[PDB]
């Protein structure tokens, strides 16, 4: 509620209004504080969900999901600091403003009270993200990532507004989710498929199916300095949750056609992870993880029958961190050596000993050792999706193999002798290198102690 | 402790001693030893606070709701009157989960309490247990709508099939 | 099996005119060490074979591509093909399993989960 | 004694050793990282996704 | 940890080379130039490193054969391999 | 499997024995061979294939075992005679390939 | 910031001597059989002119091989052809193409028939006909 | 994180990627019998399954027999052990004696009360573990390393264990490991003073005889390396000896 | 970026300020002071309330006459049940 | 005598680190540590029964716990 | 490889795979001259095709009779505990990033290092430019004049001359 | 360095400590003494003998 948007918009002139170089520490100081407010009135119910205003129930829903969104902001200025210190302050004042200008809508969205505040705010980004990709790129291939990032996201999300304005005047008012207490079903026709297909395909083009992901590595391979907005674009994607607000209801009873979204993404899950093994560019190698065990949720959501939402929620915020943090490693190791080519960096682990245990705990949580959230987020997937049909144990059982050769080959490539020609790579990871790389593995594993705070209603 | 009839258990049947023999038993040099290095640092402290705790007594009550709201009223399109008719139904689906928990643990007390027979004793739990869950997923389990929990809209429309089919279409009845 | 791998072959004396196959490389390791030994460098080396290793691999194909040879229309045997198959496998199940759930009861009554 | 202390049974070149190798570790570990890594990837790789 | 010096390698190499009855143990040891005791083209150079491997036992690289002209040259670089004298 | 009639209580893992479970029995020798008391058979903790013959006998074996705790030996004659109960049983059950051999031959 | 003509262009025959070696010397003389030829089965955009392919296979072999480095560690200046399967592949074994394993793996398959029988020790085989009688045959008492 | 102790050594860290490749397949089974119990029994508690008995264990159990073979080094997954020795010596002493190789045939034991039925179960077991032996044995002879032969020795110790699950012998299988584990830790740890104090070889060539300043350690070999031979009066006299004399009377 | 200064973020001073402003604000006041909050935070999703009330009510029926876990369709003959 | 020179890249920037955690992570840890024991010693959750509490009991603070 | 020395690479390995076949130390020794007999059977004759049948048929009867799991000389191109110790590897030039108070130790050694650099600080003007005089155009193997004609400093300094030791 | 406490061998066959082997040899008894009770008292098989079930009557 205004408890949140108002201070975080109050942030906005906490920055430029300041002096010279004090700016970074000025806003990083406050931006942490809001996290007390983040929890503050939140983590109330529980049962019979919280709605505190007419057009906002901040998050009740058991999709808390908002606490993270308020984390990643003052993880950027620790992240983004590296080469952004080399241009002017009135531009550096900008890049902190639009970056907030993103953070303000992700608080608006995830609440939205309804469908039609979601959408205009579901499309309300792409103004702030697109401007961070095109400027402050690195290569010159960036200019095409500008377009491809649109012309999909916007391409098929217009058929929403044709459909959601079609519901508003058909049955009552969509003004509120919390009233669905009248919903008739959707039986069949050659019209209703389209309705269901229009109310869906806009979401898929964000969390990729194995088709129409053609943009995802185009934008991430070449993308701002620190992953500065690349950490944010790994929040944006998973935020396609809203399919959890719809497909639970609002055409419940068409599962009839589900199968082309099952067998299409269920054989890609065994697939695009395997086209990730021979990659020669590291920020590509991680970008294809992000498809894979993200695209497993799309077979979690379509199937009804909780024990999937038990396991589908834990995943949106499962790689929400692990897949975040890897883009933070591959950034750092790139500061020192200016190729992103994976081969070139070898013979590390002697020269940066403390950063050894940083790779490991990262690459260990794609392996998903049993105790952490990762498996307890996957093993509620397999338990329901097994009951669907027994044969799902094979493919998604293969996923649990190729992903293990997948991860290690990234670490074990950095255990070798190489002294080779590098006179660079002196800096022994000054604190920010290891400070911002923490505040992930500390908060991540921690939740396993009381992991009832990440769960759906079911 | 707890409520006896909420958690019944059979009695103790302490085993009889059978020394029979002229040889030393070491446990009597431990249970007579271990007891003396335990009770002092242990039992004195629990007694220490439990009187230290006599200084103040709080309260937290036993929360019991008010049930007017019924079931199948009211006039169809309604919101106010059918907002609550789930609050009756939603809590009463959070109960019927746990009553399966309690009855399940009581089962375990049929095994490692005994475990050698596992068969010729207990007379009750298993032959009852599968008469319990078969009284569960029927009509109290909205499936496969369990994702939406489909409260009270689908809750009766199993139980229309449990009416509009059984007891009449049964042919002939 | 994989492979001979031809640790002996014909030779001797033909193609002894072939020399300066090393002059190609010997030039560089002279120049490379002429690069690599210097007091003040502190930085990585160009190493073009790597620049031409990725950039002639990742990019620079759809530019080079032509949709012509029917060995490049091969992929219908690869990309779409098994994706139809997995539909054929499933759609039979989820049905064969469904028919029995109606007439006749396969399960027990202690299954509440699901 | 018949191996070492014997009458000099020569290094007679002909025998069957599938024995000391086991011969399974020979080909498969030359194969499983071929028929998969270089077939279901180099196809699936920029060969397809970029086409 | 085992102590190693430059004397034994002048001795050991002197030793077995003085053990072979094909060489009189009045002959030069540190420098004979070995071309006087190279006879013939083969069966010397690779012949002499057949035994000397039996004591130290590292690999005796191929291209290091042509260093074996000087009897001080063989002992010379064996110091550089096993990390020998200061 | 002597009396094949029904079971009042349905408890399987044959907590319903025919009467007491034999290995096979009788057929004639011994028509009623007689074992031990069932009320005490599963009143103690007695595993299956501990319900065969020599139940009365082996219930005593453990009695003394529990007697001298700091001891490695109780009765090596009883454990020997535990064969003399069991060996005598098993050899008495070696006779079922003798009868069926010559009984199922010509006549 | 390599300026012009970074990588392969539209081959695989654009004056074969113009490429290797203009830059990127795969072949010395423009015929080493390293000429930027190996566009075998084209129309697949894969591997254009490419100062590159079918140069032979089965490993860099990682041994003494010591002009400087020469194989997998130490990075000679520029040979690179194709790679990335080379850290999980080596050369010629002692035997050649003998599948005696499918023989031995089926060696027990001979003893599949040994499964259809039993092993009952007592009594012996004693060739019989109608003597078998696992349980009973004739009357009970 | 142990086999990978020494960096470099292109074999060492590629003996890890073996260990975690073959276990993950052998993983894929035991998550199947983790699923089957829910959809049917609605618990995984080892107590409850045994109190309320499953009728058809055919599918849920065969999954377990697959995860058995992952860590119990059975045939067809075996190539991992002989290359699992490339690390430090006391590692493989700990890895291969009482631990990590025992879970494959351990886990199946815990399931005795339920597995006693359903001859399919019993059938594939002894139709498997027995075959593991003679592909290990026939691969032992001629091998040149101290460490390697002591690797296969424990590879074929398995074949007797898994057979004993095949015929229903729940306890007499497990008593074996309790006894066996006392051997091969000694047996390896004996070879330490042989490898190190010889500055190294770990080849069976260039060894020599029994007594050159090795009086005690060579008595450790000829005790244990006698014991493993069928236990005339020694330690495992109740282990290997009470098998082929007991379950050998059965439907084998 | 080492003229043998120690340094973390940028320059001489507030760098030293910039470390205490992350470490202290970042955790020990949140990853600890906050983490305490939800640790013993009150009953989440009204289950604590449920255990007892799904405990008491078991025996109440079991005591006098009543069965356990009915599922009788919430008092039929409140429903006219359209046939056809 | 027989001796060499150890080689390590740096120990100082790692040792200069870990403190800022271990020092600070306790700094508000230990003060938060007493309050998890002392506050429970003199003050604890009791008991039950029941109560009619007259008209209505208090608002929230129906919980059984020190701080809940 | 010059045709003369081509038998050496076989003559090196010939007896090598032998010894791993024999067991007793005399067995290797007793077959020495006996199998040594075959080499000089034709001792002096043509270098070309006439005696190429000493190279030609040497292929078979060697590869035939190969792989009795040879003795590998543990620290070497292959075989156990060869490249084993990398946990040191001596990352020469670890002396850069320190933040002294870590530099208090080995003061005499820090004194010595900066004394080595003066050579490499300026040895170049005649060190590099002589390589512009030394190799006229396409020169094969690239070492300088072995002395560098007065004082090499190092010249190959210091990467090959100061390189990393083994422990 | 560390110390000289034992010098190596040129194949002069180094000497033992003289408490090395005796202290071990007492554990050559524990196999040869503990093998005592094998045949005393136990035979190749302590069984009882199956008496050929002749009574098919
Ligand atoms: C949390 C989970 C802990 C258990 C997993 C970690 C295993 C222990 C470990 O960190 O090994 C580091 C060790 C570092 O190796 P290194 O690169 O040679 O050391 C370089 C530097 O010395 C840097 O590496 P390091 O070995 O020196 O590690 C730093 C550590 C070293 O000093 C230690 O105190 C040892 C830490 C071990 C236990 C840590 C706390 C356990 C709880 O110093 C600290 O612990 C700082 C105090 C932190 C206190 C935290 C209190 C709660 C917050 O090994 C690893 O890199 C991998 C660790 C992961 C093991 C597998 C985990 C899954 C099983
Ligand atoms: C210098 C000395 C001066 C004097 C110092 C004073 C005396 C020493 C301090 C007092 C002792 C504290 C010991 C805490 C651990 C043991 C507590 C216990 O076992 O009994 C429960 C005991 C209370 O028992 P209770 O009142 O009867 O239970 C009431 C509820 O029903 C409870 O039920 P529940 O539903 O809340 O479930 C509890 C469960 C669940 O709660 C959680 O811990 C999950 C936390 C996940 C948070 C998720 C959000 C993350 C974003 O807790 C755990 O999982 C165990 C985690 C251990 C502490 C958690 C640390 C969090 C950081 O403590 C607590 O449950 C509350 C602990 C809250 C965290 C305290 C953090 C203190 C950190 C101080 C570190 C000390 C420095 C050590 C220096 C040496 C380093 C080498
Ligand atoms: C393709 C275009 C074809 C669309 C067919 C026409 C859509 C339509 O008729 O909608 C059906 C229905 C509204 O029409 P009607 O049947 O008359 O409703 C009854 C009113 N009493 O119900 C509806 O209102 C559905 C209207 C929303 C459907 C709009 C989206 C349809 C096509 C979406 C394609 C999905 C993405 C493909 C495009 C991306 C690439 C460009």
């Amino acid at each position: 509620m205004l408890k949140y948007i108002i201070p975080t918009i109050m942030l906005m002139p906490l920055t430029w209004l300041s002096k010279n170089n004090m700016i970074w520490v000025n806003s990083t100081a406050h931006s942490l504080l809001i996290s007390f407010t983040s929890l503050l009135l939140m983590n109330q119910f529980g049962d019979n969900s919280l709605n505190f205003s007419l057009l906002f129930f901040s998050d009740s829903l058991s999709t808390p999901l908002l606490i993270l969104t308020m984390w990643l902001l003052p993880l950027m200025l620790m992240a983004s600091q590296h080469h952004l210190s080399k241009e002017n302050l009135t531009r550096k004042k900008l890049f902190i403003t639009m970056l907030i200008s993103l953070q303000l809508f992700l608080i608006m969205t995830f609440t939205a009270m309804e469908l039609i505040l979601f959408y205009i705010l579901f499309e309300a980004t792409l103004v702030p993200t697109l401007i961070i990709i095109t400027r402050w790129g690195n290569q010159t291939e960036r200019l095409n990532a500008g377009l491809y990032f649109l012309f999909y996201t916007l391409a098929g999300s217009l058929p929403l507004l044709v459909a959601l304005i079609y519901i508003q005047n058909t049955v009552g008012s969509l003004n509120f989710l919390m009233l669905q207490y009248w919903v008739q079903p959707v039986h069949n026709s050659w019209s209703n498929v389209f309705m269901w297909l229009a109310c869906m395909m806009a979401f898929m083009v964000k969390m990729p199916l194995y088709g129409l992901h053609l943009w995802l590595p185009k934008a991430h391979v070449e993308a701002p300095i620190a992953g500065s907005m690349v950490l944010a674009a790994v929040l944006l994607k998973l935020g396609g949750y809203g399919m959890l607000r719809i497909t639970l209801i609002l055409n419940p009873m068409t599962d009839f056609m589900a199968y082309p979204f099952i067998m299409l993404s269920l054989w890609g899950m065994i697939m695009t992870s395997s086209i990730c093994l021979r990659q020669t560019d590291l920020k590509s190698l991680i970008a294809y993880s992000s498809v894979s065990h993200m695209a497993l949720v799309i077979v979690a959501i379509l199937i009804q029958t909780p024990w999937s939402y038990m396991g589908a929620t834990a995943l949106m915020i499962a790689h929400g961190l692990t897949s975040s943090m890897l883009f933070c490693l591959a950034n750092s190791n790139y500061e020192r050596i200016h190729s992103r080519t994976m081969i070139l960096a070898r013979g590390l682990q002697t020269l940066l000993p403390l950063m050894a245990t940083w790779w490991l705990l990262a690459s260990l949580t794609n392996l998903a050792l049993p105790p952490t959230i990762n498996l307890i987020g996957e093993l509620f997937v397999v338990m329901s999706t097994f009951s669907w049909s027994n044969i799902t144990i094979i493919l998604m059982g293969v996923n649990m193999v190729i992903t293990a050769l997948y991860s290690l080959y990234m670490l074990i490539m950095t255990q070798r002798g190489k002294y080779t020609y590098h006179i660079n790579n002196i800096s022994p990871s000054f604190t920010r290198e290891n400070a911002l790389m923490s505040l992930h593995i500390l908060p991540l594993l921690l939740l396993t102690l009381n992991p009832k705070i990440i769960l759906g209603p079911l | 402790s707890w409520d006896k009839d909420v958690y019944p258990e059979p009695p103790r049947r302490t085993p009889a001693p059978s020394p029979q023999t002229s040889l030393p038993n070491p446990i009597t040099y431990l249970t007579k030893a271990f007891d003396l290095l335990v009770d002092r640092p242990v039992t004195l402290v629990r007694e220490f606070i439990e009187r230290q705790h006599a200084k103040n007594k709080y309260y937290y009550y036993h929360r019991e709701f008010r049930r007017v709201p019924d079931i199948t009223e009211c006039q169809e399109k309604d919101v106010l009157c059918m907002f609550e008719a789930e609050m009756q139904w939603r809590r009463d689906y959070k109960v019927d989960q746990e009553i399966v928990n309690i009855i399940q643990e009581r089962l375990k007390a049929c095994q490692q309490r005994e475990g050698e027979s596992h068969r010729q004793n207990c007379a009750k739990e298993l032959e009852q247990f599968t008469q319990v869950v078969k009284a569960y997923q029927d009509r109290y389990h909205d499936l496969g709508a369990h994702y939406s929990a489909r409260k009270c809209l689908a809750k009766q429309k199993q139980r229309m099939l449990a009416e509009r089919k059984a007891a009449k279409e049964a042919a002939a009845a | 099996t994989t492979l001979d791998p031809a640790e002996y072959d014909i030779s001797s004396e033909t193609r002894k005119a072939q020399a300066e196959r090393l002059a190609i490389r010997s030039r560089l390791k002279r120049e490379y060490q002429l690069q690599y030994y210097d007091p003040s460098r502190r930085g990585v080396i160009e190493d073009p074979a790597l620049v031409r290793w990725t950039y002639a691999r990742s990019a620079n194909i759809y530019p080079n591509f032509r949709p012509n040879t029917k060995t490049s229309l091969l992929g219908a045997l690869f990309g779409i093909g098994p994706l139809v198959f997995w539909y054929y496998v499933f759609k039979t199940d989820r049905d064969r399993k469904e028919k029995l759930i109606q007439e006749g009861k396969l399960d027990r009554t202690f299954n509440i989960s699901y | 004694n018949m191996t070492k202390n014997l009458k000099y049974h020569y290094p007679s070149n002909a025998f069957k050793f599938s024995t000391l190798l086991g011969y399974f570790p020979t080909i498969m570990h030359r194969l499983a990282p071929y028929m998969n890594l270089s077939m279901s990837q180099k196809s699936a790789s920029s060969l397809l996704d970029l086409i | 940890a085992p102590p190693l010096t430059l004397e034994g390698i002048k001795d050991r190499v002197l030793y077995v080379l003085k053990l072979y009855d094909k060489i009189d143990p009045e002959k030069l040891s540190v420098n004979s130039h070995f071309m006087k005791d190279l006879g013939l083209d083969s069966l010397d150079q690779v012949e002499i490193i057949m035994a000397m491997e039996d004591e130290f036992g590292f690999e005796i690289p191929d291209i290091d054969a042509e260093k074996l002209m000087c009897p001080q040259e063989i002992v010379d670089y064996i110091a550089d391999k096993k990390d020998v004298y200061e | 499997a002597r009396r094949y009639l029904g079971d009042a209580s349905v408890e399987p893992d044959p907590l319903r024995m025919p009467t007491f479970p034999p290995d096979y029995g009788f057929p004639e020798r011994k028509e009623r061979e007689m074992v031990a008391t069932q009320q005490e058979m599963n009143d103690a903790q007695l595993v299956l294939q501990q319900r065969d013959y020599c139940a009365h006998y082996l219930i005593r074996f453990l009695k003394c075992k529990r007697d001298s705790f700091p001891n490695f030996l109780a009765c090596k004659h009883e454990r020997h005679d535990w064969d003399y109960c069991e060996h005598l049983d098993y050899v008495k059950r070696m006779k079922e390939f003798e009868r069926e051999r010559r009984l199922l031959q010509r006549k | 910031a390599s300026h012009i003509t970074k990588d392969m262009l539209p081959g695989p025959y654009p004056k074969t001597p113009e490429e290797r070696a203009a830059a990127a010397k795969k072949y010395n003389m423009r015929v080493e059989d390293y000429e930027p030829y190996p566009d075998d089965g084209t129309g697949y955009g894969d591997y254009p002119k490419l100062p590159d392919r079918s140069q032979q296979e089965r490993d860099p072999w990682y041994d003494w091989d010591h002009p400087d480095l020469r194989l997998n560690w130490g990075e000679p200046m520029h040979w690179d052809l194709d790679m990335y399967i080379r850290n999980r592949v080596d050369t010629s074994p002692t035997p050649v193409n003998w599948n005696l394993m499918c023989k031995h793996l089926f060696g027990f398959v001979a003893f599949m028939l040994f499964m259809f029988w039993v092993g009952e020790t007592y009594p012996a085989y004693q060739p019989v006909g109608p003597k078998q009688y696992p349980y009973n045959n004739l009357y009970l008492e | 994180l142990l086999i990978g102790w020494w960096y470099g050594r292109a074999d060492a860290n590629t003996a890890a990627l073996q260990a975690i490749l073959y276990n993950r397949i052998g993983d894929i089974g035991f998550i199947l019998a983790m699923a089957w119990f829910l959809t049917n029994l609605n618990t995984w508690d080892l107590q409850q399954i045994f109190m309320l008995n499953p009728s058809d264990s055919n599918m849920p159990l065969i999954g377990l027999a697959l995860a058995a073979t992952g860590k119990s080094a059975q045939f067809g997954l075996h190539p991992w052990l002989p290359s699992a020795m490339e690390g430090p010596t006391p590692v493989s002493a700990l890895l291969h004696s009482s631990t990590m190789v025992v879970a494959g045939i351990f886990l199946l034991i815990r399931f005795y009360p339920l597995t006693e039925n359903n001859k399919y179960i019993q059938s594939i077991t002894l139709c498997l573990g027995a075959i593991t032996t003679l592909f290990t044995a026939m691969c032992a002879l001629t091998q040149n390393d101290i460490k390697k032969i002591i690797a296969f020795s424990t590879s074929s110790q398995l074949g007797l264990m898994m057979v004993t699950i095949g015929i229903n012998q729940p306890y007499l299988a497990f008593l074996h490991i309790c006894t066996h584990a006392f051997f091969k830790a000694m047996l390896f740890m004996c070879s330490g003073s042989i490898i190190h104090s010889l500055n190294d070889e770990q080849d069976i060539r260039k060894m020599g005889g029994l007594f050159k300043a090795m009086p005690f350690t060579t008595t450790a070999l000829i005790v244990g390396s006698l014991a493993l031979t069928g236990m005339p009066f020694l330690t495992g006299f109740y282990s290997k000896d009470l098998i082929i004399e007991a379950a050998n009377t059965s439907y084998t | 970026k080492n003229p043998d200064s120690h340094g973390y973020d940028k320059d001489p001073a507030v760098d030293i300020w910039n470390m205490r402003v992350v470490f202290f604000f970042g955790f020990s006041i949140v990853l600890v002071l906050g983490s305490t909050f939800v640790a013993y935070l009150p009953d989440y999703r009204m289950q604590e309330w449920a255990r007892r009330e799904a405990e008491r009510l078991v025996k109440y029926r079991e005591a006098h006459g009543l069965p356990i876990m009915e599922s009788n369709c919430f008092d039929p003959s409140k429903i006219q049940l359209p046939e056809d | 005598g027989k001796r060499l020179f150890i080689i390590k890249p740096s120990g100082f920037y790692d040792k200069r680190f870990l403190k800022l955690l271990r020092f600070y992570i306790l700094l508000t840890g230990i003060p938060v540590a007493i309050g998890i024991t002392l506050i429970n010693v003199f003050i604890g959750e009791a008991e039950l029964a029941e109560i009619p509490e007259g008209y209505v009991p208090e608002h929230w603070e129906y919980f059984k716990h020190p701080i809940s | 490889l010059t045709h003369q020395q081509k038998v050496l690479r076989l003559y090196k390995r010939a007896l090598r795979h032998l010894e791993s076949w024999c067991i007793h130390r005399d067995k290797y020794r007793y077959f020495a001259c006996l199998l040594r007999a075959r080499f000089d059977e034709h001792k002096n004759e043509k270098d070309m095709v006439k005696a190429t049948q000493l190279l030609r048929e040497a292929e078979e009867e060697f590869w035939h009779g190969q792989h009795p799991q040879p003795y590998i000389f543990p620290e070497s191109p292959g075989g156990t505990s060869y490249e084993r110790y990398e946990c040191y590897k001596v990352p020469e030039w670890c002396l850069d990033d320190w933040h002294p108070s870590e530099k208090a130790m080995y003061p005499d050694y820090f004194a010595k290092r900066e004394q080595w650099k003066k050579l490499r600080r300026e040895s170049w003007e005649r060190e590099v430019k002589q390589l512009q005089e030394e190799t006229p155009v396409g020169g094969p193997r690239t070492e300088a004049l072995p002395p560098a004609r007065k004082q090499g400093d190092l010249p190959p300094l210091w990467w090959h001359i100061v390189t990393r030791p083994r422990e | 360095g560390g110390g000289a406490h034992i010098e190596p061998r040129y194949r002069q066959f180094p000497q033992l400590t003289r408490s090395q082997v005796i202290q071990a040899e007492f554990f050559s008894a524990t196999m040869w003494f503990w093998i005592l009770w094998r045949f005393w008292h136990d035979s190749d098989a302590v069984l009882g003998h199956f008496p050929y079930p002749d009574p098919s009557q």
